[PDB]
């Protein structure tokens, strides 16, 4: 698994980055370009690739 | 002491993990899927048998009598049923390879009556 | 185990406690006599002098150090430690070692 | 520091606790997976052997959640959501263990099949059968032209 | 075939004995040698033998 | 097929409480059903393998006795060799059978009419873990301290567990072991009549 | 190599030995358990409850301060005297550790 | 170093029964070369030679 990923909004690839705070149980993505920021919650099992899915699930859930 | 065993859950079939009702200083296995609470009957919630104390009568099966493989012998008479005949066998299992004692079993169908020496 | 603690409880009675050695709540154990007295003289100055030793030893804020000053927070470090973790997998290895030895006779 | 088990799929790039893989097949309550696994219920040493691992994995409870969870593992990161839980299905019929069954409701076996995998490791365990052999020839097969 | 009885006298001796502390390690009436299991000692016995 | 015939249950037809008692089944490692009754199973089926019937002859078959499965192979690969069939104490193979086959050249009596008649039996490396072999007919023979007295085939011949260089020794028995060897490896440098 | 008279009687030399392995707590334990006990005074099991209550019962250790959550480990005997050793010991090393 | 090792189900060969000990089973060669040796010690002998 890799832990870079295209951002879903300025489709610039590998320029969003994780910060699991595995003391909240609460993960962070951002895109570094374009400052998109998604906050989520995480369990012991999760990784960032599971944390950037809740993303793009959140993304096309709101655009409906 | 004696084993403990898992208890589930009567929404979820789900385990039921103790922990204390402090305000009463009491233990209950509850539910952290759903929200169901039960009250204990153990106290104890742990054990471990350094030594393995096991048992292998419970292992044996009495359908090991079939085995053509397997020493038949006829100084033994069965207890329960009166039989004449009998298999024998070694203990076979990890941490068991010692103790070269014999486990014996009756032969005739349907008695199944299985002893030690 | 035949001697007995026998040191003078605070409520006037000798102790029966059969330790081999030493009491768990009065040190070593000395020979004493029916009345709990040690034998001893020199014991008993000694036991007499450790007794006196003994004897003789933002508020409104809640602060931090309170859970990190605690025993249950030493505990948890002292076991959470990477050495300790590594030694407790290391013995439980050696633990399957032997169920890897409970194969003599055949191939394993 | 209690023994977990996991499987090694194939293309998931990732190993996957079993609690899981019996989720993902519809097996969605613990009792119902130890009904597969544990052929009967008064042995408490494998009980306990059992439940560090239905421990590991109590918080993925629905096929559908425990499904993203193996399918996010897999192919390519960013792909939408239904692709996802098609892969993991795919690879749960397709791949894991054909022969059990190719085609789709074969679920009831592969799910007996996995149990039976998980009931022997257990038992290779406890010690209460032998580790297999390699040069056993009853295990091999000759190739021939 | 003097020898030759002689020979085969010595090995039914051998066999006879193997056999002895067989069972008795079948009564439970085998104990294990210092710094030696009870599988141990019973091999080493009969190896000797 | 014939299986489902037979008092097995498929295995999505169980209640899972069923399965602590009964013996599994597998037919090529798939765990197809269970059954109640392992040993009458075992029984009929052998017998139709012996009579030639639908279980072809290079079916292997074996029954886990301590653990309770039954596994069935009729994958490719699989080696075997034939054994002779063993009633009570006594062999299948009677004289009327070798009278047939001394003049195997006019009756057409051959190697398949005696296997088709339940005599010799195929039995590979796996089914061999649970088979009880005379060496030769005289292990049958009632011993004044029987060894085993349920023996189940017999070996045609034990000389047989020879290969094509090491037959050609002469009383390999009496041979040290690396002189068997390097007879065996010396024996297809040797000049003669090669074709 | 023993030095003195050790190297002539065996029970010297087995004292010595003794005090070269290593024992860990694993080798002398026989079973453990971690009960839930609230009360000192009325323990769960039955065998053990005359010890407890006199031990319990003078309050040089506080009562207050015990949390109900409880460890209860089981030393065989054999095992206990090979290396000629006694619950005073162990007690003091659990002491000394842990303080 | 050892006896001949339990390589089907606790037997050495299946011409013996289950959890034999005895001195035939595990690979006792009670005879000389000039007197033969029968089929089983023949393979136990193979085994060491090997
Ligand atoms: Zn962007
Ligand atoms: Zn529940
Ligand atoms: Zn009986
Ligand atoms: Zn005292
Ligand atoms: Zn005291």
């Amino acid at each position: 698994l890799e832990t870079q990923f295209t951002c879903p909004f300025c489709n610039h690839e590998k320029s969003c980055d994780v910060k699991m705070d595995r003391a909240r149980n609460t993960g962070v993505i951002s895109c570094t370009v374009c400052l998109e920021e998604f906050q989520t919650p995480i369990t012991y099992l999760s990784e960032p690739v599971d944390v950037y899915s809740d993303w793009i699930d959140a993304c096309e859930a709101a655009n409906q | 002491p004696g084993f403990v065993g898992i208890r589930f859950c009567q929404e979820c079939n789900n385990m039921l993990y103790p922990k204390e009702d402090k305000e009463n200083r009491i233990l209950l296995y509850a539910c952290r899927n759903c929200d169901y609470q039960q009250e204990a009957d153990n106290s104890c919630i742990y054990v471990n048998k350094i030594t393995h104390e096991v048992d292998e009568l419970t292992q044996i099966i009495a359908d090991v009598s079939q085995d053509p493989t397997l020493p038949r012998t006829e100084d033994h008479p069965c207890q329960k049923c009166g039989h004449k005949e009998a298999v024998f066998f070694q203990s076979h299992s990890a941490r068991a390879e010692d103790a070269m004692r014999l486990y014996y079993v009756c032969t005739a169908p349907h008695c199944g009556h299985r002893w030690t020496e | 185990v035949q001697h007995w603690c026998r040191a003078p409880r605070p409520d006037g009675r000798l102790c029966e406690r059969q330790d081999r050695l030493k009491c768990p709540f009065h040190g070593k154990i000395v020979p004493r006599d029916d009345e709990g007295r040690p034998l001893d003289p020199e014991d008993r100055a000694r036991e007499q002098r450790r007794q006196l030793q003994k004897q003789e030893r933002y508020p409104s804020l809640t602060n931090l150090k309170a859970q990190a000053d605690t025993a249950r927070a030493r505990i948890g470090r002292k076991v959470f430690a990477k050495a300790a973790v590594r030694r407790v997998v290391a013995a439980m290895n050696r633990m399957d070692q032997k169920k890897h030895e409970k194969f003599s006779n055949q191939f394993n | 520091i209690g023994q977990r088990i996991v499987a090694t799929l194939p293309y998931i790039k990732q190993e996957v606790p079993i609690i899981i893989v019996f989720r993902a097949l519809g097996f969605v309550s613990d009792r119902d997976i130890l009904e597969h696994i544990i052929y009967d219920f008064e042995d408490p040493e494998m009980m306990e052997m059992v439940k560090p691992s239905l421990d590991e994995a109590f918080v993925i409870q629905e096929q559908n959640v425990a499904l993203n969870f193996i399918g996010s593992r897999g192919a390519k990161p960013g792909v939408t959501k239904e692709k996802r839980i098609k892969y993991a299905k795919e690879v749960l019929q397709k791949e894991m263990l054909p022969h059990v069954g190719v085609s789709d409701f074969c679920e009831t076996k592969k799910a007996y099949f996995l149990g039976y995998m998980v009931h022997r490791l257990l038992l290779a365990a406890l010690g209460r059968r032998e580790l297999d052999d390699r040069d056993h020839y009853g295990n091999k097969r000759l190739d021939l032209a | 075939s003097k020898t030759y009885q002689d020979i085969q006298n010595t090995i039914k001796k051998a066999k006879q004995d193997v056999i002895e502390v067989i069972e008795k390690a079948h009564n439970n009436e085998l104990e294990p040698t210092p710094g030696n299991t009870l599988r141990q000692t019973f091999e080493n016995q009969v190896n000797r033998i | 097929e014939f299986l489902e015939e037979w008092s097995m249950e498929n295995l999505e037809e169980i209640s899972p409480a069923a399965i602590a008692d009964a013996t599994k089944i597998f037919v090529n490692g798939c765990w197809v059903g269970i059954h109640k009754d392992p040993e009458q199973l075992m029984n009929t089926l052998r017998k139709l393998r012996r009579q030639m019937d639908i279980i072809v002859s290079e079916v292997s078959m074996i029954r886990d006795i301590r653990e309770r499965e039954i596994r069935i192979y009729t994958d490719a690969g699989r080696i075997c060799r034939p054994l002779l069939i063993v009633e009570k104490q006594k062999l299948l193979l009677k004289k009327r059978h070798i009278d047939q086959l001394k003049e195997r050249e006019y009756n057409n009596y051959s190697w398949q009419d005696l296997v088709a008649s339940g005599v010799v039996e195929y039995i590979d490396t796996l089914e061999e873990e649970t088979v009880m072999l005379a060496m030769t007919p005289d292990d049958l023979q009632e011993k004044e301290v029987a060894y085993c007295s349920t023996y189940t085939h017999c070996e045609i011949h034990p000389s047989m567990i020879l290969g094509v260089c090491a037959s050609i020794i002469p009383f390999p028995d009496h041979n040290q072991s690396p002189r068997n060897t390097y007879q065996s490896a010396m024996g297809k440098q040797a000049m003669g009549v090669y074709i | 190599f023993l030095l003195g008279q050790s190297a002539r009687d065996a029970e010297r030399a087995k004292d010595i030995l003794c005090r070269l392995e290593h024992t860990t707590l694993r080798k002398v334990t026989a079973n453990t358990a971690i009960y839930y006990d609230p009360n000192p005074q009325s323990t769960v099991v039955a065998e053990d409850q005359e010890w407890v209550n006199v031990y319990y019962e003078m309050p040089d250790f506080d009562v207050a301060r015990i949390s109900p959550w409880l460890l209860r480990v089981e030393l065989d005997r054999k095992h206990m005297t090979d290396r000629k050793l006694t619950m005073e010991q162990i007690a003091e090393k659990i002491n000394a550790g842990f303080g | 170093g050892k006896r001949i090792p339990f390589g089907f189900k606790h037997r050495t060969l299946p011409h013996f029964i289950k959890d034999d000990y005895g001195p035939e089973s595990r690979g006792f060669v009670e005879n000389s070369y000039l007197a033969g040796l029968t089929p089983t010690e023949f393979f136990f002998h193979a085994m060491g030679g090997r």
